Parts: structure tokens; sequence; C-alpha cells
């Protein structure tokens, strides 16, 4: 009558380590087709109801919740993975499944997972030794700081539908890193705001920060949009006499109360107005509705304001102008207020957008772009963000490997040269570490439509000839050297990767047991 | 977490739903596209029935929880945005461009490569259209309005404007000049406003200079026209949210008296409060008086021995229009008044219309506008609303066309024109595309086969006939026989479609058919 559970399930055995692998497999399936700036996007709905499109792993894996726990490892080496680096946190995945994936017939011979373990951790210090040997210090050699930035983000622009206007926005490229601080480069200091409407090619970049132009109400368009050195206010909380909805209750027992109650609601409000005036603040800011009559007395002494502003967006113009927020007209200090070089209202892709430019004290920028659907300039956003993170680890990090598989097909050539020199068991593991590394190169050619058979086989010719450098050109399919195709990625990306992907395969390869509680 | 009621579609399985269930969304507005499409009974939320053939609207009701559908509802809301017409066609042929890429896929190309196909597909085929076209505004401008007059004519016989719709037609070109300057080329939907009333005839639709409601005067005997007033400054209207009166309490009112005192002292004030918001229209030297709130009899006899016609309760929406056209603003009380903030226009009179007795009024200008109210009428309520979409139709039709002069024919003479240039190069490209511009120039011959099939035609017979015209002779366009017309070469029939209108229906619906090849993957979760 008595039972070991209540409902608490747990299997182990070597068929549960199989199992545990499966649903690897599964994930892993999903996120290779994600693989390399061609590769495939995935269509995912989450339980919010949000349909979202993209292909970089890090958002699409957060965005699948995977209840497996075996296969919520791949989750921590992703967010490893978008920490130390934050590229390549599809790769992470695929490669740390694929050694667990290849381990599967070794676990059908009867070889204990211990020495399957042992034998990954023995062959990635071999290749951490040979990653010392592919890093390249180079920072002026051969080279200079614009001719760089140009050279690189053509290369990473190309294949695209912005490959023949990517002269434009190569200018843009180099504008935007060398706007912000050199010592630390942060890609979410670059804003872009997509824009409906207008040609591609006409896109700008803006040293400020933009705003939306909420603006629907009758009344406007009268007022210069072109301001020297306007003071900026932010403004917490709204000002509004009548508001173009809800509405207030007057009860009083007279009838002179009546007009009286409704004076004192607009001197209650055009006090507040004229403290702004005093503050002498020709920007007024604010996150909460601007009602009619602000809006009126505002234009007739001249100041300009914007109601409703994004929370986000206003603390980028904290840090575009160097002010701060108040909460109240009265108490406002000058810290507060801001002074930019420019302020420009433009029509720029067919609608009125008002902005702020040349902003001295801006730690942030925003980038523009045009075209003729919101869909193909989003491609062009996560375009433009994968050329900015090669900006960003060239920078920050010197020593750079050649991409495109190059150094994956190095690191795996020397380590199936490693089996000969190493006797037992560590033979054929290692052998297989290495061919579970041609996954990497493998999938970049699926993905783009190339031969992997034919490819791949001419990769693994003229590479093993001793020319070190050979990669796969994503243009022309064919073999070619990446680092004069100028395809870089620095050596922390192959450092993290190798340490992630095996340390999420030794710890779910040594799980016999999956326990879960109900309840 | 929550990994039940989740459906993955990966490999295999997803190539071949994907396109199988775009082809059963499509083929609901197939038959619906053309001048003879059928309709479609669209039932509300509410249960209320509704019948129209316009596939924008069928996408826009559909309610439906197919995320490659969704991708076919994402394009006509930007199809509509840009341009508003081709809504329909551009997912057929967006549709036409699946079913011919699952044809490559179960033959063995890439998704990658049929993307790039359609690609080098659609630059080729705006080049070749970009040198057939021709121009209009070109030479004389009195012919421009005249094949813009036949051409609004065109977009208007497939709807029950037909009839009348001679002088409809010209109600979109007079909309089009009054809002648009020939150097400036800028024609703005907004600043056309669309209204419509039931009753009359629907030849009796007009286009105003101004905004025009439709409202009676707050008392019978007030005038029914606002003269100038013998050499005064237009005609003064005042915009105000507060009534003239004694104010009153707008939810309970309750006032104890608790003695004569109170009462011999109210009845004193009110009385002469009364006059004292009367002579604030003095002071602020207005004519017309338009208040969000009503007035009292007292205050509606004031104001008729003054002769100062006031209207009630109009909306706020409807103030906007009335601010833009004479200049006027919204003032909240009756102490801001001023002669700066009172709308400045020509004349203000209520026009009555035969027998009807909804006796609307006008504000005019006689000088050109920034804005103006479109103004149609119909004998029934559905013929109003249609004839209201019909013409935004129009005048989306007439923003392309000053928009860009080049100008292409249609009805199904580009389409074919356009395919038989890619078939032609099929052949010198030599590649995997060989096979994509095959698909490419077979997904275009869907648009006259479909068009053919709602018009009773043999959609076979008619691509081979429409084919062989424009070969032996030469590649002028040549339509089809969809609106029953003497014979084919819409040339001489005058079917005009816009260039820019053709190039951003082949474009989105080629962006749209790459972006379903890009997804290999669809991850659906549940509903929180």
């Amino acid at each position: 009558i008595v039972v070991l559970k209540e409902g608490t399930d747990a299997s182990q055995g070597k068929g549960q380590i199989i199992s545990n692998i499966n649903a690897c497999v599964a994930v892993q399936e999903a996120l290779k087709p994600t693989l390399g700036p061609l590769g495939s996007d995935i269509l995912i709905v989450t339980s919010n109801q949000k349909t979202t499109i993209s292909n970089d792993g890090a958002t699409i894996l957060k965005l699948l919740d995977v209840v497996h726990p075996a296969a919520k490892t791949l989750v921590d080496i992703s967010r490893a993975q978008d920490a130390e680096v934050g590229d390549g946190t599809t790769s992470v995945t695929i490669l740390a499944g694929e050694l667990m994936k290849e381990a599967k017939p070794f676990l059908e011979e009867g070889i204990s997972s211990h020495l399957i373990m042992k034998g990954y951790r023995k062959a990635v210090s071999l290749a951490v030794e040979k990653i010392n040997e592919l890093a390249v210090d180079i920072t002026s050699e051969k080279s200079s700081g614009r001719e760089l930035l140009e050279r690189c983000a053509r290369t990473a622009m190309s294949s695209k539908l912005i490959h023949n206007n990517a002269d434009f926005f190569v200018k843009m490229c180099v504008d935007a890193v060398l706007s912000l601080d050199r010592n630390d480069l942060d890609d979410k200091l670059i804003g872009i705001k997509k824009i409906p409407g207008g040609a591609m090619e006409e896109s700008l970049f803006i040293n400020g920060v933009a705003f939306k132009k909420t603006f629907s109400y009758a009344g406007f368009e009268q007022q210069p949009k072109k301001f020297n050195n306007p003071k900026i206010l932010s403004l917490n909380v709204e000002l509004e006499l009548k508001a173009e909805k809800d509405n207030a209750e007057v009860r009083v027992e007279h009838v002179e109360d009546y007009q009286a109650i409704v004076d004192a609601e607009w001197q209650l409000i055009f006090e507040k107005l004229r403290q702004v005036e005093e503050t002498g603040a020709n920007i007024v800011l604010s996150k909460l509705p601007i009602g009619d009559l602000a809006t009126q007395f505002f234009a007739d002494r001249n100041i300009f304001c914007a109601g409703r502003v994004s929370a986000d967006d206003m603390n980028r113009v904290i840090q575009a102008v160097g002010g701060s927020i108040q909460s109240t007209t009265s108490d406002i200090k000058p810290e507060h207020l801001g002074t930019c070089a420019l302020f420009e209202e433009m029509q720029i892709g067919s609608e009125r957008y008002n902005l702020f430019q040349g902003c001295p004290q801006a730690k942030t920028c925003t980038l523009l772009l045009r075209g003729g659907a919101e869909q193909v300039i989003a491609e062009v956003e996560r375009s433009l963000h994968d050329a900015i993170m090669i900006v960003k680890r060239a920078l920050q990090n010197k020593l750079i490997v050649a991409g495109g598989g190059a150094t994956e097909m190095e690191v795996s050539k020397c380590l199936r040269d490693y089996s000969k020199t190493i006797a037992g068991k560590q033979q054929m593991i290692i052998n297989a570490f290495a061919k579970a590394l041609e996954v990497i190169p493998r999938q970049l050619c699926e993905n783009a439509g190339f031969d992997a058979i034919e490819i791949l086989n001419k990769l693994r010719l003229a590479h093993s000839k001793g020319e070190k450098w050979y990669g796969v050109v994503f243009e022309t399919e064919n073999i070619g050297d990446n680092f004069a195709k100028f395809v870089w990625e620095p050596a922390l990306v192959k450092i993290n990767a190798l340490n992630s992907a095996t340390e999420a395969t030794n710890l779910i390869l040594s799980v016999d047991e999956t326990i879960t509680n109900k309840g | 977490k929550d990994q039940g009621n989740k459906k993955r579609q990966h490999g295999l399985e997803a190539k071949k739903s994907h396109i199988l269930a775009a082809r059963s969304v499509a083929s609901i507005i197939k038959t619906s596209l053309g001048p003879r499409g059928l309709d479609k009974i669209l039932i509300s939320p509410d249960g209320e029935i509704t019948i129209t053939n316009d596939g924008a609207t069928i996408l826009s009701q559909m309610e439906l929880d197919n995320e490659i559908a969704k991708l076919l509802v994402q394009l006509s809301k930007s199809q509509d945005d840009e341009i508003g017409d081709g809504t329909t066609g551009v997912v057929v042929l967006a549709s036409a461009l699946l079913d011919q890429a699952l044809e490559l896929i179960q033959k063995g190309i890439h998704p990658i490569k049929i993307a790039n196909g359609f690609d080098e597909a659609a630059k080729l085929a705006i080049s070749k259209l970009e040198e057939t076209c021709d121009d209009i505004s070109a030479s004389n401008d009195e012919l421009f309005r005249d094949f813009l007059l036949r051409a609004a004519k065109t977009s208007l016989g497939s709807k029950i404007v037909s009839k009348d719709h001679d002088r409809f037609a010209e109600m979109a070109v007079e909309a089009v000049i009054n809002v648009m300057d020939k150097d400036r080329k800028d024609v703005d939907f907004d600043l056309i406003k669309m209204q419509g009333r039931v009753g009359g005839s629907i030849s009796d639709s007009k286009l105003i200079n101004g905004v025009i409601l439709d409202k009676d005067f707050s008392h019978p005997q007030m005038p029914k026209c606002v003269l100038p007033k013998e050499g005064s400054d237009g005609v003064k209207l005042a915009i105000l949210t507060c009534p003239f009166e004694p104010p009153k309490p707008k939810t309970k009112h309750k006032l104890d008296i608790s003695s004569v005192e109170e009462y011999q002292k109210l009845q004193t004030y009110e009385q002469d409060k009364f006059k004292e918001m009367i002579d604030d229209v003095k002071k602020a030297g207005a004519d017309v008086v338009i208040c969000q709130w009503g007035f009292d009899d007292e205050a509606n006899h004031l104001l008729l021995q003054n002769d100062l016609p006031a209207v009630r309760w109009v909306g706020g929406q409807e103030l906007e229009h009335i601010a833009i056209s004479t200049n006027g603003r919204i003032v909240p009380r009756f102490q801001d008044l001023s002669k700066d903030k009172l709308g400045t226009c020509s004349r203000i009179y209520e026009q009555e219309f035969g027998t009807t007795k909804d006796r609307m009024l006008i504000i005019e200008q006689s000088k050109e506008t920034k804005t103006v109210t479109c103004f149609v009428r119909g004998s029934n309520k559905m013929i109003v609303d249609e004839a209201e979409r019909a013409l935004h139709d129009s005048l989306c039709v007439v923003r392309n066309l000053v928009k860009d002069s080049r100008v292409v024919y249609g009805g199904g003479a580009a389409e074919v024109t356009m395919s038989l240039a890619v078939s032609e190069e099929a052949d010198k490209q030599r590649g995997i595309d060989q096979y994509a511009f095959r698909g490419f120039a077979q997904a275009l011959d869907t648009i006259p086969m479909t068009l053919a099939e709602n018009s009773g035609l043999d959609p076979i017979g008619t691509l081979s006939t429409l084919k062989s015209k424009q070969l032996k002779e030469k590649i002028s366009n040549i339509g089809v026989d969809c609106l029953g017309y003497g014979s084919n070469d819409m040339k001489e029939l005058f079917v005009v479609d816009p260039f820019i209108g053709k190039k951003q229906q082949i474009l989105l619906a080629t962006q749209l058919c790459r972006m379903i090849l890009k997804i290999d993957n669809v991850i659906i979760s549940g509903k929180d």
C-alpha cells in the first residue's frame, strides 16, 4: 500500500543520458538554420501573443523557455556568450550539442561518460594552445583608423539588399563608432529608429536623440522649427486645464461660484505655466500629456513643448544635453536645464520628426533609417548591429582570429594530428572532437545554399597544405582567405565558445538522472 | 515554462504547410480580385453583416492565429498606407510567387536561391516596365485633366458609382486640384475630409471649398444665411467650450433657497447674466456662435433679436476642421475672447436640399484653401458608405498620377509584358535562377488568368491570346475584356495604372515571398 514517490517522477540509467542528448538535439535542430549572417530566421510566438522575427540566437533562445532541465544548460551558456562577448550565441549552442550528438555512438559501445568528458577537456586544452598561436595582434599595422573601419564594414554589409548603397552606410557606420568613447564602445548607445517611407540611401545619422512626433492636434505648424541654443526642460508631471477626453465635476451651492472654480482651475495651471516661463525654457519635455491651454500659452510666448514623451527616450535626453528631470515647475534648479547646439524638426520620411542634434554632452546617438517597408528596415537595423559588434570587439580586443570557419578548420586540423601522438581511448575521442568541430563550417554552407560535400572537401585540401587562413567566402561560393576578405572575430570568441560549449557538454553528459518534483 | 500548448514546425513539414496555408487564405481574395470579382459576406463581432469585395477589408475582418497569413495581412497594411489600391492584388501576386517557389523546393532548390531569384527577376522586370511608360502631364495641362478625369472613371466603374460616375469622377479631380499646387505636387488625404449623408440622390454629391457639417440652428427663427454685414471683415465665427448663460452644474443641481433673500438675488442676477453673456459676442465682434454646450430659451431669444445664430453640441473633431479652414481657435472660456481667435471666412449659410429635413450648413472662402470637405449623398446607407471608399480609392489613384507622371496601362496588359521580358532573359543567365525566372514569369501570368476567371473567360486561352497579340504586332499594352468593352488594347479604352503604384506592388510582394522563405522554423506558444 506504501509508495516511494507520491507523484515525483525520477528516471535514471544510461538510457536517460541518451534521452537528455536527444532533448538537446531538438533544441540544436531549431538553432541550426540561424547560424551565419545569411542564415534563416525563426518565427517565434511568445505566450504574450507578441510575434518576433530575428536571427540572433540570444533573443531567440530566451523566447523558447525550454522546460527540459538538461536543455536549460544551453540557455545558461547563451547568456554567458551574450555577456563576455555578445555575438555568436547561435554557434555556442550548436557546438555544445554537437559534442553530445557525436558522443552518442560512444555511449552505445559501452564507453563511460567520464572518459568521454575527460577526452574533451584534453582536446580543449590543446585547442586553447592553438588559439594563442592563431591570435594576431594588430592595431596600426598595415592599416589606419578610418581604412580599417571602412574595409571591414563593406564585407559585413555585403550579401544584403544594402550592398549597392553600402557606400552611404559605411560613412555613417564610421561616424557612429567615432561619435562615442573609443575606450568603451556600447552598441546600445547608438540608437536606431525605423522611419517608414523614402529611399534606403537617404538615411541620415544624428548626433543627438530623436522623438516620434506624437502630435495629432490642430493649432500646430506655426513656430520656427530651427532653434540655436534653446534651454531644454524635463517635466515629470502633466500640465493641462481641459483634456481631450476626461473632465472634472464642479459642485458648489452658489451660481457665481460655478465660474469661480472654472477660473480657479485656470489660475492653478496658468501659475505652473508661467513658472516655466520665468525659468526661461524654450523646450518642454513631459512624459505626461500637455493640455490645450499649455500648448496655446507656450505658442504665444514662443516656447516649444512636447507631451507624452517616452520614458526610455527621455533617459537618453538626460544623457544627451546633460540635464536632469524635475518633478514640479516651481523649484526647478539650473542643473536640470540643458542646452544643445542645434534643434531641428525635419520632414524626413514624409513625416515630421523632432530631434536633438549636435549635443556636446551626449554620450549616446541616434541613427535614422529609411525604406519602403518597416520590416526591410528592421533587417537593415540588425545588419548594422552586426557591423557595430565587429568594431566593438575590434577596439577593446586587439587580438584577432580569422572568422568564417577559417580558425575553426585550423583548430580541428591540428587536433586530428594530435590523435596520432596520443595513444589510447583519447585518440578516438579527440578525433571525434575535431569531427564535431566540422559542424560550424558545414552549417554555414548549408544555410546559404552552398554545397556541403564539395566546398568542405575542397576546404580540407588547401587548408592542410600549409595555408592556415583559408575560410569560406560568403559572397561567391569558393574557398578563400578570410583574413584577406577581412572577416574577423576576436580571439575571445573562440576562447569563450570552446569553454562554454564544453562546460555545457560535460555538465549534461554528467547527469545520470532527472528528478522532477510535482506540486 | 508552459511546455504544453506549444506547436513547432521545422524541416520538411515547414516548407509545405506554409505555402499551402498561404494559398488557402489567398484563395478567398483571388476570386474577389478584379472589377467583376465576387463580393464577400463579412460578419462583425457584434453581428452586423457587411458585403464587400475589397481584399484589404477581408484581411482586416479575418481574425486568425496563422502567422503565415498574418504576414499577408501585414502586406496589405503597408500596401494600404503607401498606396491604398492594389492591396487585393499584391497578396495574390505574392501567393503566385509562393506557389511557384513550392514547385522549385520539390526540385531541390534552396530557399535562398529562390529568394535571390525573385530579387533579380524583380529588378529586371522593373527596368523593362520603366522603358514602356508614357507621360500624361507633359504638353497640354488640360489634356492631363482630361486623362485624369477618365482615369477616375476607370477606378469608379467597379462600384455602384458607375451609374452617375461621370459626376463623381469630377469630384475626385476637383478635390486633388484644390489641396495641391503644381509646384509642390504633395497630396495629403487628411486635407480632404470624407463625409456623406443619406437621402436625396447620389448625383447631388458636390465639393465644397470649406467645411460642411449637418447642423440645425439652436432656434428655428434664426436667419438661415449670414451676410458679411456691409463692409465688415469676413464673417467672424466663435468656437467656445462654455455656453452663454448663467453657469449651471452638469451633474446635479439641488440648490436650496433658505429665504426670500437668495430668491430675490438669483432672480435679478441670472436675469442680468443673460444679457452679459450675449454682449460678450459683440465684445469679440463675432457673427456665428458655435458652442460645445446648449443654450437656454432666453439665450436663443436674445441671440435672435441681435441676429446672432447659434449652434449647439458640435463634436471636438468637427471644431478642429473649422479652426483650420477659418484660421480660428478653440477658446476655453468667455474671458479669453478676441478678434484674432475668431474664424475668418467669406460667407456662412444654411443650405436646403430639396424636401430633406437635414438642412446642412456651409462655411465658404471664395479663394483656394489648404483643406476641403468631400460631400457625398445617396439614396441608401450602404450606397453612401460605398461611395466614400470608392472616392477614397480614387484619391489614392489621383495622388500617384500627379506624384509620378510616368504611367503604365493595366488590367493584365502590364503583367504579361513583364512576363515576356523575364522569359526571354531567363535563357541568358544559365544559372539556378533560370528556373526561378521561369517561375517568376508564370507567377506574373497568374494575375491576368485570375482576372480572366472572374470575367468568365478561359484563363489559359486568354493568357495565350494576351501574349500572341503582343508578339506578332508589338509589346504595346493589350488588356482584358473584364469590363465588357468592345475589344482589347486598353490604350484605346484609357485604363491607366500608376507606375509608382505597380512598382511598389511587385516589390513588397517579392519581399514578403522572400521573408517567408527565410523562415524555416515556426514556434507557436499558448495564449496567456
